[PDB]
């Protein structure tokens, strides 16, 4: 229903629908933050749905923003330092992120951004705030915001036998911070060309399971629980995470993700998102296995 | 602010440390009931030139013992571990030349400049604040936090007469003294470009909005850098 | 006399109500047995502590808090937020004669004691103030934004005649317009009159501007800001960039600039204050009760005391604990000194994290920040040189060049985080070295030749090059940065994300567990509780002043330099007396979380043990071995002594024994403190007394 004009890709449908369910937010008893937004990546050759798929999302949910990596103001992503002359004093212009706070970022050439952005995107994902500190500003500014980001390889075309560290320019510390990462590559399939032609002729000229209103009034509901982690589901996620990274340790040594404790917290708030999907009052151990499921197969299609 | 008073006055210049006893009250021409506060001043010590003549009797000894270079050498910076003869350099900067002024009005500087390029953690910066506290006039400054403006001298307009008006910089308020240019390698070129007059011909040289004059900056420059 | 009552039930409006003389004095008679009859949960005659500690430091100022003032007295309270300006008055009186009651001589001092209310319920948004609130009294936060000089304010002025040499009698000065005499009753001149400068009675006055946080609700949107008006001792209780908690009168008086402005009937409104609050600042040492330093002071004899504060830095952050020790003894903090009162050195304590991804180091900083008071907190290309240190400006309504404080001057006895350290730009990095070696900031910009005082401690994260952290190459091989900035941080540490099952089974265990203990609803000592350990930070960087008196010379000069001699082979950069200060700070440090007056042994050796192994990590993984063998065996690895004492135990036994056949505990700690082995608590906790059968009793003291 969320994504009637995209052709396949039920894995990324289902980890975007992920995205907008969301993890449960916590604050430690040190006062210290714990970051319930997920954060997921669409990388693919500039001829596939990558775009269609932000755009459905920024469509469909409220408070959203659609931006590109470039800014189209002095701020970006992040906030910037400006001169009023009704004063001539300087003033934060707010960034994407900010609009977007407690909201979905849909940032479109995610790949081509400036370096003031780039630096800044690592607090905003998972610190959850930009602190600027400059001349005649001092602020620690809040983007509780899930980023759904769209990135272009090198070359254009998505090359297999290259890993998706070598496919896109992200460094690693970014890298870390998506909890999912998707793959969209052009196939040369002719059933699939006509498949995605009858579905562009036939649905322009259609217009003239359930409604957008319907999916809002659902998720504005849902995102009212907050699962807790059953002990079973706890055991399962611990298990889980151990296979994932001894099974990392089978490869660390060439050119690889290098997994982190920031995909273990990806896997809790994915199986939190999948609680909230289906209004449960705590994660069990199926919520888990989707979730990992779907990490899982993240970690294989960016390492192969 | 301060209210000085027939012989008070000129009495002190800025750069000064003074102690100032005087009278806490209201000037007497955002609210309402307010009144603007200043101390008319009746007494000024300086706390740090007009020598007694016991201690230049004193003066005169040390002048006259046969060891006072390596008595002086001694002296700079005695909590820093060697570096004598960087410190016998510090010596010469702080006591300087001799200006002279020849048959054809030419001016020859006699006061010395010394860098100190070197590696870190190298008490540079601890002889710097030494001979900040240890020069007669003494000025410190950080080569990053300084301007060419702020260094040689700044011009801008004065708020309750709109005419433009004179700013000493550092090496202004340190005339006839040192200044510290403390990492002085992290200054932009253009600000290192603005002490050019100002370390060898001893002045500012301005024309900046209609006020055209020649400043005085017979002042020392010891500087410190990193590699 | 006037007759006492029951409050709550009257026909005139509060304000009238408690301005009649019968109501008044039964509600000074109210505020006194108040004062005079409140006691704690524990029992503790909560006021006459709190006015005792106010006449020691002469602060003629009474902080109340309605929380309890509401439990006790229920028509104080229910009066208080209708009619503030009248029932603080009262307040002040009973507030004054009771503490003329507990210190007679005190009217010396001060004739005059506010009663300042806290913890006031009924909190306002800042941009949610209306007409509704006029008159009131409200809490409000925000951020200070200006502030005008502490000014005198005429408070009871007497005018010279303007023909004559008569006094006209005292007139009360107010907020809205200057009181006038009109005309002189000894002679009917009339007009323009004279201050009697000398006889007037002034008050300090300060004025500042308060706006909304940037966090709170500005996404975007300008923020809204009110004027306040601080008088008498709250002048400088707070600064520009101060997240204050205010609370106030909500005051409105006519302005006919205004009216032009709107074209409408339109009042100015300021908040007369009556108390201010920090919210960065939630405990000082002003504030500290008996109670909490006798806790506190017992914390401290505890041995594991160490163990508990390293325990309770970051509580859910797994492992690190070399980090959490680097970061506890940069929390405390060394000693400042002036040797010769001629060459200054820093007491405070700086901290690089360096690592790869997903290592908790900016979670790190951000429990720093919230811990710390006075802590701010900044990334990488958000901060700039200008920003970090001070920055000069047209100001805003004179329009003359003035210098501002930047971050590490807004941090002058506090901590700023650098979070993504290594992504900084150059001319932004390089600007700290003044504030980290000499903890000053020198400006000579437009005119402003000075220098600002910067005593802060820098704590920084940062990845290395390529992110990923290699063992392959050394410290300073794959950190980008200089030898002037690394050796500015007296604490290198490094972190690494490296597989280990076991470990890692651990570490996951304890973020599940950490995720499902805070749902919204290495360790084995257990942490303090951090209202504790704030309380414990902040009495121990001020009740504390750790000396150094003696600390094995050439023990710490041979470390030195062999530890010279290593790294000249390597990568990573002790310059000459950083790291032997740095080992001095961190001595300091550690005394001061024991809450040592002197540095002893024991601090001296968890320095050197702290330098050491951060120096060992920064070597290469192969060459760790032959590093770690080398220091480790000559160089004061002190793990314990028992043996010494093992056999002082038992020629003490041998000896009582066949003294005995032909109190014990005494016995064995004389010869203790005779040798220098004086830390015998590790012997009873160790299993070398217990198989040869030997026990401890602190009431028997048989062993
Ligand atoms: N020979 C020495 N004797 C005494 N103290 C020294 C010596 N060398 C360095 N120090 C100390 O090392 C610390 C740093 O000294 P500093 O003055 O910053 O040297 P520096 O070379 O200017 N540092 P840098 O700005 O990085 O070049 C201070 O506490 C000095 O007292
Ligand atoms: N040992 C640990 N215990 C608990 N949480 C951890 C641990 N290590 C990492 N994390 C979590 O990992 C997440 C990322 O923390 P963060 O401080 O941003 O890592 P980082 O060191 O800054 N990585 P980076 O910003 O790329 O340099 C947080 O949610 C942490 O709680
Ligand atoms: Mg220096
Ligand atoms: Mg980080
Ligand atoms: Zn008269």
């Amino acid at each position: 229903s969320l994504f009637p004009t995209i052709h396949g890709n039920d894995e990324v449908k289902r980890g975007v629908l992920l995205m907008l369910f969301g993890g449960v937010p916590k604050t430690t008893g040190e006062g210290t933050s714990l970051r319930g937004d997920i954060n997921v990546c669409i990388v693919g050759d500039p001829s596939t749905a990558k775009s269609q798929f932000l755009k459905h999302v920024e469509e469909f949910s409220p408070r959203a923003v659609y931006t590109s990596g470039k800014a189209s103001s002095a701020a970006g992503l992040t906030a910037a330092v400006v001169r009023d002359e009704e004063s001539h004093e300087f003033v934060i212009e707010a960034g994407a992120l900010m609009l977007a706070d407690n909201g979905v970022c849909c940032i479109d050439e995610f790949d081509k951004m400036d370096v003031r952005d780039q630096v800044a995107i690592h607090e905003a994902m998972e610190q959850q705030t930009i602190s600027i500190t400059k001349a005649g500003v001092k602020a620690t500014l809040n983007a509780r915001t899930s980023i759904l980001a769209a990135a272009n390889p090198i070359s254009g075309h998505y090359d297999r036998s290259k890993s998706l560290k070598q496919n896109i320019n992200l460094s690693a510390p970014i890298m870390s911070r998506f909890d999912l990462f998707f793959i969209l590559v052009d196939e040369c399939n002719e059933v699939t060309d006509y498949a995605i032609a009858r579905r562009i002729v036939d649905l322009h000229s259609r217009i003239e399971v359930y409604s957008l209103d319907d999916i809002r009034r659902y998720l504005l509901f849902a995102r009212q629980f907050k699962p807790k982690i059953s002990k079973e589901s706890e055991d399962f996620i611990v298990e889980q995470y151990k296979h994932l990274r001894q099974r990392d340790g089978s490869g660390v040594t060439k050119s690889s993700w290098r997994i982190t404790v920031r995909q273990l917290e990806s896997m809790i708030r994915l199986s939190e998102a999948m609680a909230r999907m289906h209004c449960c009052d705590e994660v069990q151990p199926k919520h888990v296995k989707e979730a990992f499921r779907l990490l899982n197969k993240s970690i294989i299609r960016v390492e192969t | 602010q301060l209210y000085c008073d027939r012989y008070l006055c000129d009495k002190v210049v800025p750069g000064n440390r003074v102690t100032i006893m005087g009278i806490y009250s209201i000037k007497k021409f955002v609210g309402v009931g307010i009144r603007s506060s200043y101390i008319r001043v009746l007494g000024i010590q300086v706390d740090t030139g007009a020598v007694s003549p016991q201690e230049e009797e004193e003066f005169r000894r040390l002048a006259a013992l046969p060891n006072v270079y390596e008595v002086i050498s001694k002296s700079i910076a005695p909590s820093i571990f060697g570096g004598t003869d960087m410190k016998k350099a510090i010596a010469c900067l702080l006591f300087g030349g001799s200006r002279k002024r020849l048959p054809d009005g030419l001016t020859r500087r006699g006061d010395i400049n010394l860098l100190m390029l070197g590696d870190p953690g190298t008490a540079k910066s601890q002889l710097l604040k030494f001979v900040e506290k240890c020069s007669p006039i003494g000025v410190y400054t950080s080569g990053k936090g300084s301007s060419a403006a702020g260094l040689t001298a700044s011009v801008m307009r004065d708020p309750s007469s709109r005419n433009f008006i004179m700013e000493g910089g550092a090496m202004v308020l340190a005339d006839g003294g040192v200044v510290c240019i403390d990492e002085f390698d992290k200054m932009r070129e253009d600000d290192r470009v603005a002490i050019h007059e100002a370390m060898e011909q001893q002045t500012i040289s301005i024309a900046k909005a209609g006020i055209t004059t020649t400043l005085n900056s017979r002042c020392s420059v010891l500087a410190a850098a990193n590699s | 006399e006037s007759i006492e009552n029951l409050e709550d039930l009257k026909g005139h409006s509060v304000r009238e109500w408690v301005s009649m003389a019968g109501p008044r004095l039964e509600i000074h008679h109210r505020f006194k047995n108040f004062l005079r009859t409140h006691v704690d949960s524990h029992g503790h005659n909560v006021f006459k502590e709190r006015i005792s500690d106010m006449c020691k430091e002469n602060r003629e100022s009474l902080v109340v808090n309605y929380e309890d003032l509401a439990a006790r007295e229920h028509v104080l309270a229910y009066f208080l937020p209708e009619a503030p300006a009248e029932l603080l008055q009262i307040f002040d009186e009973a507030a004054l004669e009771v503490v003329l009651a507990m210190y007679p001589k005190y009217d010396r001092i001060t004739n005059h004691i506010h009663v300042r209310i806290s913890h006031l319920p009924l909190v306002e948004e800042l941009r949610s103030l209306r007409q509704l609130h006029l008159n009131q009294l409200i809490r409000t936060s925000g951020v200070v934004t200006s502030c005008t000089g502490v000014l005198p304010q005429l408070s009871m002025v007497k005018y010279n005649c303007n023909k004559c040499n008569f006094v006209l009698g005292p007139f009360c000065q107010s907020q809205n317009q200057e009181v006038k005499p009109g005309s002189c009753p000894e002679c009917q001149s009339a007009g323009p009159f004279e201050v009697n400068m000398e006889e007037t009675i002034y008050q300090n006055y300060q004025r500042i501007r308060i706006q909304e946080s940037p966090g709170k609700v500005a996404a975007g949107r300008l923020p809204r800001s009110k004027d306040a008006i601080l008088l008498a001792d709250l002048v400088d209780s707070c600064k520009p960039g101060d997240e204050i908690e205010l609370t106030g009168i909500y005051h409105n008086n006519y302005d006919g600039s205004l009216n032009t402005a709107n074209g409408f009937p339109v009042f100015a409104t300021v908040i007369l204050a009556n108390h201010v609050a920090k919210k960065d600042n939630k405990v000082a040492v002003g504030e500290l009760t008996d109670e909490d330093v006798k806790m506190i002071t017992s914390l401290s004899k505890d041995q594991q005391i160490g163990e508990k504060i390293f325990a309770s830095i970051a509580p859910s952050i797994y492992g690190h604990e070399d980090i959490k020790r680097g970061l506890a003894l940069a929390l405390f903090g060394g000693e400042p000194k002036n040797p010769g009162g001629k060459h200054k050195v820093r007491g405070d304590i700086n901290v690089l994290l360096c690592g790869d991804p997903g290592t908790a180091k900016s979670q790190f900083l951000k429990y720093i920040e919230k811990v710390s008071s006075r802590a701010i907190f900044t990334t990488g290309q958000g901060a700039s040189a200008v920003g970090l240190t001070a920055y000069v400006q047209r100001h805003p309504v004179s329009r003359e060049w003035t210098l501002e404080a930047g971050a590490l001057v807004l941090a002058d006895r506090g901590v700023c985080l650098i979070d993504e350290f290594d992504k900084m730009n150059d001319q932004d990095r390089t600007s700290i070295h003044e504030a980290m070696e000499q903890q000053s900031i020198s400006i000579s910009k437009a005119g402003i030749v000075t220098s600002l005082q910067a005593r802060c401690t820098v704590i920084a994260a940062a990845n290395p090059i390529g992110g990923r952290y290699d063992p392959s190459l050394t410290f300073s091989e794959n950190v980008d940065l200089t030898e002037p900035i690394i050796s500015r941080f007296d604490i290198l540490c490094v972190v690494r994300d490296t597989v280990d099952p076991v470990q890692d089974e651990m570490l996951a265990r304890f973020v599940v567990g950490s995720h499902v203990r805070h749902h919204p609803s290495t360790y084995g000592v257990e942490p303090l509780p951090q209202e504790v350990l704030k309380k414990y930070i902040i009495y121990a960087k001020e009740r504390v002043h750790p000396k150094l008196n003696q600390m094995d010379q050439d023990k710490v000069a041979k470390m030195y330099s062999d530890l010279r001699k290593e790294s000249m082979a390597t990568g990573s950069i002790p310059i000459t007396v950083r790291h032997i200060e740095s080992m001095i700070r961190m001595a300091e440090a550690h005394a001061r979380i024991h809450l040592r007056d002197y540095v002893i042994e024991d601090d001296v050796n968890m320095a050197i043990r702290v330098m050491l192994e951060s120096f060992i990590d920064t070597q290469k993984f192969s060459v760790m071995r032959s590093m770690r063998k080398t220091f480790a065996r000559y160089l004061s690895f002190r793990r314990d002594n028992n043996e010494l004492l093992l056999f002082i135990l038992k020629q003490l036994v041998a000896e009582q024994v066949t003294y005995q056949r032909n109190v014990p505990e005494k016995d064995l700690v004389d010869k203790a403190r005779q040798i220098n082995i004086h830390n015998l608590s590790a012997f009873y906790d160790s299993e070398l007394f217990r198989m040869n059968k030997f026990s401890h009793d602190l009431k028997r003291k048989m062993i």
